[PDB]
């Protein structure tokens, strides 16, 4: 048995933090809350080749 | 009888003077305390009960809003030097409008 | 439920009536009447008790009370007051 | 062509119809939420009834609307309108805090 | 282990900036007039 | 009910605050201020208020208890529990 | 060296100095200060590290162990 | 007679000094003359209030004290 | 060459010296000579002790210094540094009066 | 006394006695005078010690009340504790605002 | 005549803490003054809290508890701690 945690919403924006891929703060918006977070820079590699943008869930 | 009727004094001297006995303000009591006690209470409670009224006729009413006792001891300035910490149930605060903002 | 309690409900009405028999009185403007009438007694109460304990008094008397009054009372109604319960002090002794 | 008030011409009035009322400008709901919550941290297993809570709110109101007058006097004093951080920070250093 | 997700508030976080913290508890005061003027006036 | 309830008070109660306060117009920073001072002059009455309650021996806090912790500090509310 | 962390303080350059960090690791019989290298102060911001909690670091290697 | 401009101004200045302030206006020692004169009334009223209630021609430093503590300055020391 | 300082500057020599010092600023029989004319024109033929006047004076000093740091900082909220009528009303009407 | 064996300094039997003629109540408990007594040790304590370090903190045995002034003002508990409480001689802290330089 | 004090009790309260330094004159009447106010403090708001839960006497909890909301958190737990710890050993 394990515990999982989830994230998700709707993109507000996409702001790199810059030799190294640098992390990339997220903008993550719900219908009942708003918070941003920090990625790790392979995490920013996967989510940047999704291709996606603001406003985009 | 009672003292009061014949001191002709609304307020029960015999109650405030039991309410003095067992205060624990002082083994010794006066009768003169009692009366005393009595009058000045009479004659406050006439005076703000005569403002009150004033301030409840004056507004198209015949019973004393909380409202109307509140400006009756904000008018007066005594009143007010009296208690400039009580807090009055449902009185509100004086229309007071600053000069300074009117155009 | 409840054994007793007690008001100034009486003297209150008589002291409207004689000054006002026309106006009504709601029950909260009662309650903050009781409560200002509870409050100015406690605090002369005790302003007596200590009064007698200044210059070592085990009596307190009318003068005690008086000059509690003229302390804490402002001078008009302190002399105010001082005159009407030293005026009744004189009748209620004169009735005997 | 539509009709719009001036900025401040609605002020006066909302001051002037607020100043001649005396009923609580707080929602009872949130104000009874906030008080339990509050509560609990102290002790847990609190018990409040219908009373008991109207006195805080009056003395609560009583008390921010003689903050927001004293604060008009600072703001006065300062020779402008707008309130700002400053004057309730000296309101409050003044009132004896 | 890592974790790669992290909660970040905006106008907190600054990466310029890391800090983390935790008879009667009291702390010392210097009483010496002095030393309290040559801070305030230096 | 016992989380996130400080913002309870909203911005259109502060700005009716103010108005019976006096002030016509209103700062952007004010209302957080006003919340925390709320919040410390609850806090601040709401201690003597347990205080006394439990030391009566009594599992609600009752309109007198809070009027008589209001007593000591001057506050001396008219009214409720007179 | 191992213990219970109590302060971490890190600041960013100045022209005065690179990097300024100062921690705090208090033991049952000690509790002291150590000034931090610029290196050692990017291993500490690579891990997220609270105070209040046993860790481990090891100075000829250079990594940071939490216990 | 005339009495109350015993105060002269540089002593006006010298308590201003203790609050470190640097400038002071004109009207500032007449005004500052005026609160002296309301704050011994006011003292003096109760403080002879008492005098009289302890049916004494001279006063004492207990009565003032004890008058003062009544507003609620507490003085500490001198009469304790 | 003469050697005058700036103005101001002896202002916080002064200050420096004044805060050491625990001494009244007031002499001793102007303030006796006022006390006495408010017992004249309190109550004639009145007695005074040799206390009693310990504590008016220090009562004194001690609220005109704390009034004079409200009027200081209603002052420095006032964006100046000299002190003026509307700072100390201002101070006077926050404090309680 | 009482207090000797209770490790007290000031007396109980002067603090009943006070109680007793104070016109509290009739009924003065037991361990009420010794609580009291104890909880005034404490902040008698608290006050001489704060007054001694601000003695040495001067370089000075003598105390003055100064000193005691210093020990009220820097720690916020007796400010709070003691706020209209003026001590007689004891002077002002060396404050300065800093938009004044 | 005959007059009372507490000189000589937090006198040699001093001298167990600090048996290098004295206390002067005025002094003595600042320490008298703070030690009988919050004597009296204590004693009426422990009056007035007994006579309010309808009981004419006083004993160890209502003064403790007077404490306790007098003094601010720190003061008033290690306050009631020492005086409990204090009367528990007494008793």
């Amino acid at each position: 048995k394990e515990t999982k945690e989830v994230y998700e919403g709707e993109v507000t924006e996409l702001t790199p933090e810059d030799k190294t891929i640098s992390h990339v703060i997220v903008g993550l918006k719900s219908a009942k809350g708003t918070k941003t977070l920090r990625l790790d820079p392979t995490i920013y590699e996967s989510i940047q080749r999704e291709k996606v943008s603001i406003g985009d869930v | 009888q009672s003292r009061s009727a014949k001191a002709g004094l609304t307020f029960p001297v015999g109650r405030v003077h039991r309410l003095l006995r067992r205060g624990n303000y002082a083994q010794r009591i006066g009768s003169g305390a009692p009366v005393y006690l009595t009058a000045v209470l009479e004659y406050l409670a006439a005076e703000i009960l005569e403002l009150a009224g004033n301030a409840a006729r004056d507004n198209k009413k015949t019973r004393i809003i909380p409202r109307h006792l509140q400006l009756a001891i904000r008018n007066d300035d005594e009143l007010n030097k009296l208690l400039g910490n009580v807090t009055i149930a449902q009185g509100g605060v004086l229309p007071n409008i600053h000069q300074n903002l009117l155009p | 439920s409840k054994a007793r309690k007690e008001t100034y409900s009486s003297y209150i009405y008589k002291v409207l009536k004689q000054t006002h028999p026309d106006t009504g009185i709601s029950q909260k403007s009662m309650s903050i009447l009781n409560s200002f009438v509870n409050d100015i007694f406690e605090r002369i109460a005790t302003e007596a008790s200590k009064l007698a304990a200044y210059n070592k008094k085990s009596t307190i008397s009318a003068r005690e009370i008086q000059t509690a009054v003229r302390l804490i009372l402002p001078g008009e109604l302190a002399k105010h007051a001082v005159s009407e319960g030293t005026r009744a002090v004189t009748k209620y002794s004169s009735s005997t | 062509k539509p009709h719009r008030y001036k900025p401040g011409t609605v002020a006066l009035r909302e001051i002037r119809r607020f100043q001649k009322s005396t009923e609580l400008l707080i929602r009872k709901l949130p104000f009874q939420r906030l008080v339990r919550e509050i509560a609990q941290d102290f002790k847990t297993d609190l018990r409040f009834q219908s009373s008991a809570i109207g006195a805080l709110q009056e003395s609560v109101e009583a008390y921010l609307v003689s903050l927001f007058e004293d604060t008009n006097l600072a703001a006065i004093h300062a020779k402008r309108v707008t309130i700002q951080k400053k004057e309730i920070k000296l309101a409050r250093r003044l009132r004896g805090e | 282990m890592k974790a790669l997700v992290e909660e970040i508030d905006k106008k907190t976080y600054n990466p310029d900036i890391y800090f983390t913290s935790l008879s009667r508890p009291v702390k010392r005061i210097n009483y010496s007039l002095a030393d309290l003027e040559a801070r305030l006036y230096t | 009910i016992l989380r996130d309830n400080i913002q309870g008070i909203t911005k259109p109660a502060i700005r009716r605050l103010a108005r019976r306060g006096g002030v016509k117009r209103i700062s952007g920073l004010i209302y957080e201020e006003v919340r925390a001072v709320l919040k410390s002059f609850l806090e601040s009455v709401i201690r003597d208020s347990v205080t006394y309650t439990e030391h009566a021996k009594r599992k609600t806090v009752t309109s007198l208890d809070v009027v008589y912790a209001l007593k000591r500090q001057g506050r001396t509310l008219y009214g409720f529990g007179g | 060296i191992e213990g219970e962390v109590v302060e971490i303080q890190i600041d960013r350059s100045i022209t005065g100095g690179h990097k300024q960090g100062k921690l705090t690791i208090k033991t049952t019989d000690m509790e002291t200060i150590y000034e931090l290298g610029n290196k050692m102060i990017d291993g500490l911001t690579k891990e997220k590290v609270l105070a209040g909690d046993v860790i481990s670091i090891d100075k000829a290697s250079g990594k940071i162990t939490k216990l």
